[PDB]
RNA sequence: UGUGGUGGCGAUAGCGAGAAGGAUACACCUGUUCCCAUGCCGAACACAGAAGUUAAGCUUCUUAGCGCCGAUUGUAGUGAAGGGUUUCCCUUUGUGAGAGUAGGACGUCGCCACGC
RNA sequence: GGCGGUCGCCUCCUAAAAGGUAACGGAGGCGCCCAAAGGUUCCCUCAGAAUGGUUGGAAAUCAUUCGAAGAGUGUAAAGGC
RNA sequence: GAUGGAGGUAGAGCACUGUUUGGACUAGGGGCCCAUCGGGUUACCGAAUUCAGAUAAACUCCGAAUGCCAUUCAUUUAU
């Protein structure tokens, strides 16, 4: 609703190996409103709404302005740690 | 049952060609119109004997 | 006491002349076993499906839509 | 022949009524007739087609073909190339002549008759009429025919469903039950 | 229609003890008896005994035999004896 | 029962035939077309695909009926209009048919009147 | 020495494997499942003993699927045979399990039964196991 | 304009489901005497014509159920450089798929004849 | 070392996406056949399954429909068609 | 360094060959039918049939990094 959504890099080098040892999830969003831009996220932020609301409620992205009503499609997480990786989002309208 | 066989010119007497047949499928000497080199003209060729 | 260890020799297939090369008349191009690269402009196929060139010139490999590929020689 | 007359003079308007075709072209016709005399004994004795084909030539007006084996089966003792069956196709006016024979002389020579089975629909209407014997047709004699072979008549139409074909054949004989 | 490989055939008149249904053809021939205009100048040797009316089926089922009265057996043979 | 749409099979035989030679560089192609009633022809080239001369069974100028008459007439017209632009090495595209006169008479009419096969 | 599972082979001597890594294969049907977290083979028997030691401390059945099965074959020589001649006879079976995979899954009983059984089982396998439940979706179905 | 014929371009052109048509054109159909034909059969093929009809083919249109073409991301894997146990793992640096998916798409281009 | 097995040729894998590459490594064949199973010019499209139909059988010949290949290719296996 | 290409490897994927675990179902068979025609009953299951989920060296609808082959190409070097 007012979230931790920012920018990223195109094909960044092994900077990713450390992104999994220091608590980071490389996330994605491609859809209707705006075309396609890789976007931040970590594990503690969204579980708040998850526990409060559930598992499918309208998720909104922000630059502290208008929102991107993502409907996160698929995230088969990296096993053996029970934590999120490759959160493939999705965005539709009303 | 197969046999290497030599055709031969029926006119100039030259053993011009070589090939093979099955001596119990075709028990008769072959008759093919090959081409002789000694006279440069097609010629009835018959199996050797 | 095994019944294995029987082998044939190699036959050394594989393309023998890249693209952009200047090929003289007669040369081999891509030795096959059955059709894997259909022939094209000025390229002729032999007995054992090998692919030779008829005219001097340059080679280029391209594709026939979705089926297969081609070779051809565009002389200067 | 009389059928073609009766056909184009009665069948077409009646059927055009009972279904209301947008065009008379939409009519369900009769196309052909094939006949199937399976000896099934040449593999045992090839001296049976020698008369089967004859009796056929007498029933139809033309000498049949001779169907091959097409495969190999041991329980049957079938080798490819062996002949088992012999067929004829009927077209043109001979279609109508022979069907007239069937409806008018042939069929009512069969003992204990109720008619033809009401069920050969195929969901597309190519009705068949199996036969047990072959002593039926007057083209066949007592002391000349010495077996009880049969045929498999395969009539074809241009109908799509089976009721059209049924009530058509009704107009053209076919003494159902 | 090819040649020399097709047997005899002529538009032989069909007939019966009735109905003179003299129009069809066949492949059995012989002594000429009906060379007429209204039909083919042909033979009535076909004297089949079925008019397509003998078997009362195309003439519709008749009462040719009955073969109906089993009940009166007890009800008439000793049933005339009853009343 | 269905009936195989007859133009399709002739199309298929055509496509097999055409695979041998078009070669319509400067020895350009011939052609042929049947119908229930008429006959047409064009002299075509590749890669342009742009014809050079045409004719018509019953569309420009003829005498007789849908037969050799019409056929030979059309062939004469074709060969006459052809040599106008100077063509003497046509490659005859059988189409998808045989040689029995609606095509064969057209052929030999095209031959004598000044075209070389 | 009881045969839990086998196959119909089409091949006898298979080249020994090479196990590298894995991630995925989350819960499928049940509500509670294991998760091996190492890299090792697993013989036929080990799975059989695991299934027994799950059934017994369970009761009334309860849904239990064995979400892995031996495929690949085994071999061995005999002691007293110098190295050399062709491969030895085949005896046994094995299906390698990388970390992250999920071996067993159960549902139909409250957790206490579930964790009872799924800790009884994990003492028959040479893998450092773990425990996870059927978690969450966009639609649980 | 329409209709017929004839070519290229990766099925983004297809498959499927539904509607319209006949002036010309195409086709269905009317026939076998005639060149020609059936391992039997004018069904096929070939020939002779115009009684009858858009039912079908056939061309125009509608449709995202199916088939196809799909970006930007993430993740697997890897060259070079290193560090731990050396069965395997981990870190910088360069590259980065397959799956998933927004979306596109019920064609585009060229020629010849006919007449409206 | 012996006793066993093998010694020439062809096809697949091992083989690390050019070519080449060992093992008493893992799998199969060869020491011919064909006068048409060749040459050429015409024409045709399969295995099945469902549905019907005497002898007729679950499985012979027939007929209709669905079917991009699930067939066939003298011979072993790849690559093709 | 730039451009062009050949090929099925590491992935990963079930379209083909194998191997395979659950759900449904009926294809009707499974000892009787339950019986001296209403449904074959309990039960077995493969295909016809499907919904999920797995795996391969001699499985592939797909597929990199690298090397390899070339160029009237460019820059240093010297074979
Ligand atoms: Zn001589």
């Amino acid at each position: 609703v007012q979230l931790e959504v920012k920018e990223r890099a195109i094909r960044p080098r092994s900077l990713r190996n450390q992104l999994r040892h220091e608590g980071k999830v490389p996330a994605i969003v491609y859809g209707y409103q705006i075309e396609s831009t890789p976007i931040y996220f970590e594990e503690k932020d969204l579980s708040k709404i998850l526990r409060e609301h559930g598992a499918n409620t309208v998720i909104k992205m922000t630059v502290d302005g208008k929102n991107i009503n993502t409907l996160m499609s698929k995230a088969q997480l990296d096993t053996f740690t029970g934590q999120m990786l490759h959160v493939e989002f999705l965005s539709v309208n009303m | 049952m197969r046999v290497n066989i030599t055709l031969e010119c029926t006119s100039c007497k030259e053993r011009n060609y070589l090939t093979n047949k099955n001596k119990r499928n075709n028990p008769d000497r072959l008759e093919k119109q090959k081409y002789c080199p000694r006279e440069r003209k097609v010629t009835l060729h018959r199996e050797t004997k | 006491s095994t019944s294995n260890g029987r082998d044939s020799e190699s036959k050394r297939l594989g393309a023998k002349s890249a693209d952009g090369q200047t090929v003289t008349g007669g040369s081999i191009l891509y030795r096959q076993r059955g059709t894997k690269i259909y022939p094209g402009v000025n390229v002729g196929i032999g007995g054992d499906d090998t692919l030779f060139a008829k005219v001097d010139g340059v080679v280029r490999f391209e594709r026939k839509g979705r089926d297969k590929k081609q070779v051809s020689v565009y002389p200067v | 022949n009389r059928l073609k007359e009766k056909y184009i003079k009665e069948v077409t308007p009646s059927l055009v009524e009972k279904f209301n075709y947008s065009s008379v072209m939409q009519t369900p016709k009769v196309d052909k007739i094939v006949i199937n005399m399976g000896v099934g004994d040449a593999v045992s004795n090839a001296k049976n087609l020698d008369k089967a084909v004859e009796e056929l030539a007498l029933i139809t007006g033309q000498k049949p073909l001779i169907t091959k084996a097409k495969k190999s089966i041991a329980g049957f003792r079938l080798r490819e190339g062996m002949p088992i069956g012999a067929k004829v196709t009927l077209r043109g006016e001979r279609m109508y002549e022979f069907l007239d024979k069937l409806v008018t002389v042939s069929l009512p020579r069969v003992r204990d008759f109720h008619g033809v089975s009401k069920k050969a629909f195929d969901g597309r209407g190519n009705y068949t009429l199996g036969i047990k014997e072959q002593l039926i047709f007057p083209e066949v004699d007592y002391d000349l025919v010495d077996k009880v072979r049969g045929m498999d008549i395969v009539i074809v139409t241009t109908a799509n469903t089976d009721e059209e074909s049924r009530e058509l054949l009704a107009q053209l004989g076919m003494p159902f039950q | 229609m090819k040649q020399d490989i097709h047997p005899n055939y002529q538009p032989v008149v069909f007939m019966d003890s009735t109905t003179g249904f003299k129009f069809l053809s066949g492949s059995t021939k012989g002594s000429s008896e009906t060379v007429e205009w209204e039909d083919g100048n042909t033979y009535p040797l076909l004297r089949v005994e079925v008019t397509s009316d003998s078997h009362p089926f195309y003439t519709g089922r008749q009462k040719f035999t009955q073969a109906d009265g089993r009940v009166d057996r007890f009800n008439k043979k000793y049933g005339l004896k009853d009343e | 029962i269905t009936k195989p749409d007859k133009n399709k099979t002739r199309q298929k035989r055509h496509r097999r035939v055409r695979n041998k030679i078009s070669g319509t560089a400067e020895c350009p192609r011939l052609n042929i077309f049947r119908s229930n009633k008429n006959i047409y022809a064009q002299v075509i080239d590749d890669v342009a695909g742009v014809t050079l001369a045409s004719a018509s069974a019953l569309d420009k100028e003829i005498s007789g009926g849908t037969k050799t008459e019409t056929a030979a007439a059309v062939g004469k017209l074709v060969a006459e209009r052809a040599a106008e632009k100077g063509i003497k090495k046509v490659v005859f595209d059988r189409g998808g048919y045989l040689y029995h006169g609606r095509v064969q008479a057209l052929a030999e009419a095209a031959r004598e009147n000044g075209l070389e096969f | 020495m009881l045969v839990p599972k086998r196959v119909k082979h089409r091949r006898e001597f298979r080249g020994k494997m090479r196990g590298e890594a894995k991630g995925g294969k989350e819960v499928a049907f049940g509500e509670w499942g294991l998760q091996a977290t190492e890299s090792h083979w697993i013989t036929n028997r080990q799975i059989e003993a695991a299934r027994i030691a799950m059934t017994r401390y369970m009761k009334r059945g309860g849904k239990v699927w064995i979400k892995i099965f031996p495929h690949k074959s085994y071999t061995s020589k005999a002691i007293g045979v110098r190295m050399g001649k062709g491969k030895g006879a085949p005896e046994g079976w094995v299906s390698p399990v990388k970390r992250g995979k999920i071996m067993f899954e159960i549902a139909g009983v409250p957790e206490e039964v579930a964790r009872e059984a799924l800790r009884l089982a994990s003492h028959k396998l040479p893998v450092k196991t773990k425990i996870v439940k059927r978690e969450e979706m966009g639609g649980e179905s």
